[PDB]
């Protein structure tokens, strides 16, 4: 189920507003629980820095 | 980065 996934570090996934699903590798994070919390949750093109750490 | 959310129903 997608609605299973839930933020890695929490495992909350309630936060429906904060939690972001990376495409890129990382399942379910929240801007909070990521790095310095972002503005908002990216309109589906955004990666994690566990993608980013690839290059 | 998409959107999700989790609730419980008891
Ligand atoms: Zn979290
Ligand atoms: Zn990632």
């Amino acid at each position: 189920a997608v609605d299973l996934y839930v933020c890695l570090l929490c495992g909350s996934g309630n936060d429906e507003d904060r939690l972001l699903l990376c495409d890129g590798c990382d399942d379910s994070y929240h801007t909070f629980c990521l790095i310095p919390p972002l503005h908002d949750v990216p309109k589906g093109d955004w990666r994690c820095p566990k993608c980013l750490a690839q290059e | 980065a998409r959107t999700k959310q989790t609730a419980r129903k008891s």
